[PDB]
């Protein structure tokens, strides 16, 4: 009950010095449950009583435990913890599932007075020194000291997982075979032995423990297959999300559906093709918790769509170290992407999903690289390997597309896969001008306090035109010039503009965009079967440009 | 004996997020971080230590070497190795025949570091899908890696090397990081000697490439020449020209956008002309020159900007303040990040010789996807600092080779 551990050197923020804040009064009740609990606290070595001669103080309190008729004391570090160095941070994330190796046997043991069982820096006890206050504050008050670490004292979940790790080292170093996982309070064990066998080395490390001051209920009470664990429910050798109920509503709240969103997006680490677009566009915009969202068709069905993959339960698998990981990608809803990872066909360790826009202008190859990209980092934390990547996308469209490119990229290892909609190039700018195609040369330009446009072209053919657009900014000018000239051109053409910002988006070859514009831009170049793009310096006098560009 | 190290006023150590790392490299990395610490380099360190800097594996040549990542805790101890001591780049360096580089890091294993800063040299080694808490050390020694090594270090070094700068008084010895520069302009076969010479000094106090940079000249922005010119062709040299007008003082358009009158069909061809061809030659001369007006500042970052040209072929450009550019370089010859890897430690390198420091690199590619690869390559012993951009269409055109 107070581990012969070594302590932890602690001190506090370089400038700053021990907390010296007043103790308030305190009802009579409540001064009462204090002395009774400190007098059962002090009797155990967890704090110990100390002179006047100590400086610092923290405020303590009690309150009413659970609807029952206990007290629990109540200390107040606020000041101590602003004043207490910086500590290493705990963990770094914790462990998923699907990383997880499986196991025969599994024993939950919980560390009792996990806190109280850890020594504290004796050079560091009177900096929590607190008071309990006498009866109207009348007369001086009872002065203690703690020599464990406090509930609610900032080093103390970093300074007893360390102090854990210590101490759990030699059993690990002498007990390879079989697997621990540390998490506050609680000791994960694993062990691929039989229930004899195995109920044995638990013994051996409770007796380990206890050797150390940790304490541990026994084998009479230790639960059973399935365990719950981190939102999870966990087999010997299948692993699942915990039951995930969607309720039957007519009416849903800003809140309701919030809930629903984390749920599913929970449920999709398992259950295949989860979707949550429709439902997530409801959230777009400002509203109370409380308001309710009329769903529309799409999210109605979507909702439905989702209620059906959850009927039937799904497993997850365990990891086996011997074999490549496989990942396979589909196309979704435009924007969403699936994912699934596997060892044997099909049963997955996991599956996932990825949303995101990168800029305002992505295409389809863009987007599932990026996925590859999140894909494999999750897999390096994971498994701590990279997998080997099954894709909608023959080689020959990623590699035309990989040089065309400006941006450096590349993916590991990957081969196709027949699985519709295949991600593609949906058109291709030319590389040279085209001869025998109208030359038309563009311009837009906008008032700057106005925001009155002027977009238009003069062509080659001597053709020429010029809109007046409203409200619109010198850059939306310049593409829907732009536009114009794919509209009235023919299926061939050459475009030649001023603008670097214009030139930048298509060059790029966007297939999706924020932008109505941009989509109307490129409805049109699908259906060409020519274009070539040229820039040229604004106002330098060259010959094409200046003449819609006065004309404007 | 520790020389005293302080950091920054007002700024505290590192806190840097350790990357995960694959279960290959996790393992060579304990391997050569027990061994390390047997020998008291390194000490295991508990949560009171707050601070942490990145670890990974590189290889060097089947061997995994460890490679830790004090960018940021260099920025934090800057004043230090940068103006207390702190070494001098020799002019001549840049001006060599020859100039070798060799690892010396070796040799900060030796010194021991003050007790006072250890605890800002912490790191991490991560386990897998987080299932035990990362192990963690701080170093007892100057670190490899760390600006502060060499600036401390300095004085042993010299001492080290006095004898053989003394015998040869015309070969220039430059440290920067954990690698020495030795140059000179003998006949490479007597550089080569010279080299195993020095190695032997060296070699009595503990320790185990070739550039020729007087042959390093700049990448021109380039003109074509062309049989016949059409309107699409000038408009892209009026482009082009233009652009370098912006840095290059004395470039001349006018007689050539001249050419381009009216409203011609890209394709038609328009016929060159004196002024004009003479303007295009003219301005010929200047691009092939240094860019008037530019000159090294020693006080501001360096800033290295990258282009994909496509087929192995990369640009590059050394600036302080944008388009005054300090250099201008190109780099050759599979694998796009490997590449881009491969031109980022080569020019690193030219900038070490040449200004004694890294540049800021800008670089064309995707955050995480240079995050997650980089070190699949890596083989120097320092690293640069770095951002991801998107190269502007046009700078990508214009400084086509
Ligand atoms: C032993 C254990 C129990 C629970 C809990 N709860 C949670 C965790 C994170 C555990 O640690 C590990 N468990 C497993 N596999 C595993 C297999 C079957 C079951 C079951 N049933 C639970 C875990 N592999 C590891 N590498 C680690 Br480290
Ligand atoms: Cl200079």
């Amino acid at each position: 009950p107070i581990s012969p551990i070594e302590t932890v050197p602690v001190k506090l923020k370089p400038g700053m010095d021990g907390p010296k804040v007043k103790q308030w009064p305190l009802t009579e009740e409540k001064i009462k449950a204090l002395v009774e609990i400190c007098t059962e606290m002090e009797k155990e070595g967890k704090i110990s009583k100390i002179g006047p001669e100590n400086p610092y103080n923290t405020p303590v309190f009690a309150i009413k435990k659970k609807d029952s008729t206990k007290w629990r004391k109540l200390v107040d570090f606020r000041e101590l913890n602003k004043r207490t160095q910086d500590f290493w941070e705990v963990q770094l994330g914790i462990p998923h599932p699907a990383g997880l190796k499986k196991n025969k046997s599994v024993t939950v043991l919980d560390v009792g007075d996990a806190y109280f069982s850890v020594p504290l820096d004796e050079d560091f006890r009177k900096y929590t020194a607190f008071t309990i206050p006498s009866i109207n504050n009348e007369t001086p008050g009872i002065r203690y000291q703690y020599n464990v670490l406090p509930q609610g004292w900032k080093g103390s979940p970093a300074i007893f997982q360390s102090s854990m790790t210590k101490i759990l080292e030699p059993f690990r170093k002498q007990n390879p075979d079989i697997v621990i996982y540390q998490y506050m309070d609680d000791l994960y064990v694993g062990s691929d032995l039989e229930i004899g066998q195995h109920r044995t080395k638990i013994e051996e490390l409770r007796q380990h423990l206890l050797r150390w001051g940790l304490t541990t209920p026994d084998k009479k009470h230790q639960k059973e297959p399935p365990f719950l664990w981190m939102g999870y429910e966990l087999h010997p050798d299948k692993w699942t999300v915990q039951p995930i109920v969607l309720p039957e509503k007519d009416s849903w709240t800003v809140n309701d559906i919030q809930k629903l969103v984390g749920k599913l997006n929970w449920a999709s680490q398992i259950y295949p093709g989860i979707k949550v677009r429709q439902l997530c566009k409801l959230l777009r915009g400002t509203k109370a918790l409380t308001e309710v969202i009329p769903l529309t068709e799409e999210a109605e069905l979507e909702l439905a769509e989702n209620r059906e993959i959850l009927k039937e339960p799904v497993h997850g698998v365990y990891y086996d170290p011997s074999k490549d990981l496989i990942a396979e990608i589909q196309k979704q809803g435009q924007g969403q992407w699936t994912y699934q990872i596997y060892q044997e066909p099909f049963k997955n360790l996991k599956t996932g999903k990825y949303a995101r826009m990168r800029g305002a202008h992505t295409n389809d190859v863009k987007q599932l690289t990026e996925a590859v990209q999140k894909i494999t980092t999750e897999s390096i934390v994971i498994w701590g390997k990279t997998p080997k990547f099954k894709l909608p996308i023959q080689k020959e469209t990623w590699e035309t597309w990989w040089t065309e490119y400006w941006q450096a990229t590349w993916i590991p290892e990957w081969e196709f896969v027949n699985t519709p909609p295949l991600v593609k190039l949906w058109y291709q700018l030319e590389k040279e001008p085209i001869v025998g195609a109208e030359t038309f040369y563009v311009d837009g330009a906008a008032n700057r306090e106005t925001k009155l446009g002027k977009a238009g072209y003069v062509t080659n053919r001597g053709r020429q035109k010029v809109v007046t657009l409203t409200d619109t900014t010198n850059q939306k000018t310049e593409l829907q010039a732009i536009y114009l000239a794919l509209q009235d051109s023919g299926l061939e053409v050459n475009i030649v503009t001023d603008s670097q910002y214009a030139l930048g988006i298509i060059q790029a070859q966007p297939d999706q965009s924020e932008s109505e514009l941009v989509n109307q831009i490129i409805e049109q170049l699908i259906k060409k079967e020519k274009v070539y793009l040229a820039w040229v310096p604004a106002h330098k006098g060259i010959g094409g440009n200046e003449q819609v560009d006065k004309l404007v | 004996e520790t020389v005293p190290v302080k950091l920054k006023p007002g700024m505290d150590g590192p806190k840097v997020k350790q990357w995960p790392l694959t279960e290959e490299k996790i393992k060579a990395l304990v391997e050569i971080c027990t061994e390390m610490e047997k020998e008291g380099k390194i000490s295991k360190i508990g949560p009171e230590n707050p601070y942490n800097t990145p670890v990974f594996a590189i290889k060097k040549s089947t061997k995994w070497r460890k490679l830790v990542d004090f960018r940021e805790l260099n920025k934090r101890t800057q004043d230090f190795w940068e103006v207390q001591l702190g070494i001098p780049h020799p002019a001549g360096l840049k001006k060599n025949k020859s100039v070798t580089v060799l690892d010396v890091g070796d040799a900060y294993f030796s010194v021991p570091l003050d007790e006072d800063f250890r605890k800002y040299t912490a790191f991490t080694i991560p386990s897998i899908n987080n299932e035990t808490p990362g192990i963690r050390y701080q170093y007892n020694v100057l670190p490899q890696g760390w600006k502060g090594s060499p600036a401390i270090f300095q004085s042993s070094m010299t001492k080290i090397l006095e004898p053989f700068r003394k015998q040869n008084p015309d070969i220039v010895i430059y440290q920067y990081m954990d690698d020495l520069y030795v140059g000179s302009d003998l006949e490479i076969g007597q550089h080569r000697t010279k080299i195993e010479e020095l190695r032997q000094h060296l070699l009595r106090w503990g320790l185990t490439y070739e550039l020729h940079p007087d042959k390093w000249t700049v990448q021109p922005i380039v003109l074509p020449e062309k049989d016949s010119w059409t309107v699409n062709d000038i408009q892209k040299l009026v482009g082009k020209l233009n652009w370098a007008s912006q840095i290059y003082p004395g470039i001349k358009v006018r007689q050539l956008c001249k050419l381009l009158r009216g409203t011609k069909a890209l394709t038609e061809v328009i016929p060159l002309t004196e002024e004009a061809e003479l303007e295009l030659a003219e301005n010929r001369e200047i691009l092939k020159e240094p860019v008037h007006g530019v000159y090294y500042d020693p006080s501001k970052d360096l800033i290295a900007e990258i282009q994909k040209q496509g087929q192995g072929q990369w640009t590059y450009q050394i600036y302080q303040e944008p388009f005054k550019n300090l250099k201008t370089g190109k780099y050759a010859r599979t694998n796009d990040v490997k590449q881009l890897t491969e031109a980022v430690q080569k020019i690193t390198t030219e900038s070490i010789v040449i200004w004694g420091k890294t540049p800021k690199f800008k670089l064309p590619i995707q955050k995480e996807t240079w995050e997650t690869w980089w070190t699949e390559y890596w083989q120097a012993t320092w690293i640069p600092e770095w951002e991801f951009v998107n190269t502007p269409p046009l700078v990508k055109l214009w400084y086509q080779l």
